[PDB]
């Protein structure tokens, strides 16, 4: 299975309606089963639909969604968007984290984070859960490490463990120095293997920041995942885009990785 | 003693009034749009939803192939108006049909058969007790505490002037105009763009309708208006877009509606409002022609425009015989004066004698049979 978590900037309506940036998306997203798209600010899923236009266009099942409520703390708000191909793998239930009560989720986090259970039959894992965050850069430590306590949720809810947790982590440069990834129980925990190391840069921008990561628990996902298979996918170089061109489509690039 | 609770359906072209006979205000007004999903996904904390109705469904029309049921005033599709009625007891309502009497109201000069397939799913398909349906007008007339009056009745999608003698609409003297709230959203985003403003993605089309609902209005004299936004600053007003840039119109305010009066302005070669008015009341018998001129009364959405009132009082006035006592009555609530009515009559324990049950549905349903006044 190959599986990413691609930050579209301002992915909605004006972006999807240029057929050169759509094309653009529509090839990023056609080398994933399961990509995650985030910051979809999209009022009435005309982009999201769009997008599945084009990516359903000539088998009406390429790839089907599943996609949040516009999330935020009374702000901006923007949607999770998960599309996958529902003959590679199968969503058996979601949901959106909130805390033992409905305002809840967001004392924890600005875009409380959606999480998915897949069957994957093509895997050594069968059966995992995915778990979305795009963290607000100055709370992300304390959402990426509240993120923790979304595992084990997860754990107590779906009696899971294999728990793949990715996004626009915001965790690197300004918004995450090393000193304070001993604050990240998330981090410091053997459970997880952080498969975007701090050294990548997934930001389509001249920052250098790993800043979108993809984290790994349970020892049976922790043994599907290809060795070496993590990686931002720099569609600037591989389209051959100028630089102008590759901040259209986003200033962040797809952090993907390989399942078996 | 609490009597069994009857319930009030409007079903207009752009929205759906539902509620309980006995409140002063529909407890549920969405849209009529049903929506089907153009694809297969979820919701995250959700299951696979077939279809949407109301709210949802334009919520999300991103992902949907949306359907009106309502075209002008008449139920165009039978099958998606199921899916709305189906919403408004189960989801809105909260009720079970099979328990409470459902008045219905209905578009003037609305098909004998439409009609008839309305009684058939309600009896059949919903199978409620005892039903009624009323014309929509006629409701807004009764609502205003009276039997005898002409009506504007102008909502989304179609306008009628309805003279009504006693408590029944006369039927040829029915005026139909073809424009409406939709029309007048349409233009005023018309005007809007070729000022440059763009109202191009679904949020910013949106709020055309609510800058029409907040700052338009009709002007006593449209060509004295005209000149005072040309020399000053006094009608301008702005409005900011959802996008946090604003807008600023002056003179559009008031030019967008007067398309209810000058038709012209959206190339309808056609009559406007007020003469509508005055050639529904000339087909009129002339002695109750007195009591229509001063029963004129406004109702529905289109008809909430600040200032629309007084011009109708000025244009008519102006086209009136002189001694003619012209009243234009304007309620308030006038945007819901047909549901407003509907519940009103189904609270009076008179009304129960009138409802069809469905004991009187063995032997068939009618209904209809078309009339007079010409
Ligand atoms: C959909 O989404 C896309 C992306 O978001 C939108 O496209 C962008 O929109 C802007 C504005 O409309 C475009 O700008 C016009 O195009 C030229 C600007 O670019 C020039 O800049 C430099 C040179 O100055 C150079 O980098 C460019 O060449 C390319 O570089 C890349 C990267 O290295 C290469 O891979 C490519 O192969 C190219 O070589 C390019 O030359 C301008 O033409 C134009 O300005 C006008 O130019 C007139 C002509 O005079 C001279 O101008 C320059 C300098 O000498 C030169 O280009 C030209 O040959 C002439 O010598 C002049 O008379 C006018 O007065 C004016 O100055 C615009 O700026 C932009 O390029 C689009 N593309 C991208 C990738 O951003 C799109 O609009 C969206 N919308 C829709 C509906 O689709
Ligand atoms: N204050 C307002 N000023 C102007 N237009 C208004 C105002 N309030 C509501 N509207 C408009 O009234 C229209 C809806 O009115 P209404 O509910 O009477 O129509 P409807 O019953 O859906 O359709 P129809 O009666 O035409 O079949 C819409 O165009 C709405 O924008
Ligand atoms: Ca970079
Ligand atoms: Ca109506």
């Amino acid at each position: 299975l190959k599986i990413a978590a691609f930050n579209i900037r301002t992915f909605g309506e004006t972006k999807m309606s240029n057929a050169t940036l759509a094309s653009y998306i529509v090839r990023i997203v056609r080398r994933y089963d399961i990509v995650l798209i985030q910051e979809v600010r999209d009022s009435h899923l005309v982009a999201v639909g769009k997008l599945l236009d084009y990516l359903n266009q000539d088998d009406p099942n390429t790839y089907h969604y599943v996609v949040s409520e516009p999330l935020g703390r009374n702000s901006y708000k923007e949607r999770y968007l998960f599309l996958f191909r529902p003959n590679k793998v199968s969503v058996l239930d979601t949901y959106q984290y909130d805390d033992g009560c409905e305002s809840c989720g967001n004392d924890s986090f600005s875009r409380e984070p959606a999480v998915v259970k897949f069957s994957s039959h093509s895997t050594k894992v069968k059966e995992f859960a995915i778990v979305a965050l795009h963290s607000a850069p100055s709370d992300a430590v304390a959402e990426i490490n509240s993120l923790y306590d979304v595992y084990l949720d997860v754990q107590q809810k779906w009696h899971l463990n294999d728990v793949m947790l990715m996004g626009d982590f915001n965790a690197d440069c300004s918004y995450v120095t090393s000193s304070q990834w001993s604050s990240i129980r998330l981090r410091t925990s053997s459970t997880f293997q952080w498969l975007i190391p701090d050294s990548a840069d997934t930001t389509a921008t001249s920052t250098n920041c790993a800043y979108d990561r993809i984290v790994v628990a349970g020892s049976l996902l922790q043994s599907s995942v290809v060795p070496g298979s993590a990686a931002p996918f720099d569609f600037q170089a591989a389209y051959g885009l100028s630089n102008e061109m590759a901040l259209a489509i986003s200033d962040h690039y797809p952090v993907e990785v390989t399942l078996t | 003693e609490e009597e069994t609770t009857a319930l009030v359906c409007d079903n207009g072209s752009g929205l759906c009034k539902a509620g309980f006979a006995g409140d002063d205000a529909p407890r549920a007004v969405f849209p009529s749009i049903v929506g089907r999903p153009r694809h297969q996904g979820v919701m995250v904390g959700m299951g696979q939803k077939d279809s949407y109705v109301g709210d949802e469904a334009q919520s999300k029309r991103g992902i949907l192939t949306l359907k009106y049921p309502i075209e002008h005033g008449i139920i165009t599709n039978w099958d998606d108006m199921e899916k709305i009625w189906h919403h408004s007891f189960y989801n809105e309502l909260r009720v079970a049909p099979e328990e409470h009497p459902t008045l219905l109201t209905e578009a003037p000069l609305n098909p004998k058969a439409n009609r008839e397939k309305m009684t058939q799913i309600m009896f059949e398909t919903f199978n409620v007790p005892a039903m009624y349906v009323a014309i929509q007008a006629v409701l807004s007339l009764y609502a205003s505490g009276r039997t005898t009056g002409i009506v504007l009745d102008s909502g989304d999608g179609v306008t009628h002037n309805v003279p009504i003698y006693e408590g029944y609409a006369l039927p040829h003297a029915i005026m139909r105009l073809d424009l409406a709230g939709r029309d007048l959203t349409d233009y005023l985003m018309k005007i809007l763009t070729e000022r440059g403003y763009s109202f191009v993605t679904t949020a910013e089309r949106e709020i055309v309708r609510d800058i029409k609902e907040k700052l338009c209005y009709v002007a006593l004299d449209f060509e004295n208006e005209m000149a005072t936004a040309a020399s000053s600053s006094s009608l301008e007003k702005s409005y900011e877009l959802p996008d946090g840039q604003v807008i600023t119109i002056g003179n559009e305010r008031f030019r967008c509606p007067e398309t209810l009066f000058q038709p012209s302005f959206i190339g309808m070669e056609s009559a406007g409002i007020h003469e509508t008015t005055y050639n529904s009341i000339m087909k009129c018998d002339i002695d109750i022609r007195k009591d229509l001129y001063a029963n004129n009364v406004l109702s529905g959405g289109t008809t909430m425009y600040p200032g629309i009132a007084d011009r109708m009082q000025k244009e008519i006035t102006a086209l009136a015989p002189s001694t003619m006592k012209i009243k234009i009555i304007a309620p308030p609530e006038r945007k819901y004066s047909v549901w407003i009515g509907g519940s009103i009559l189904a609270s009076l324990s008179t009304f129960q004698q009138m409802w069809i049950s469905k004991q009187e549905y063995d032997e068939a349903g009618p209904s209809i049979v078309h009339r007079k006044c010409f």
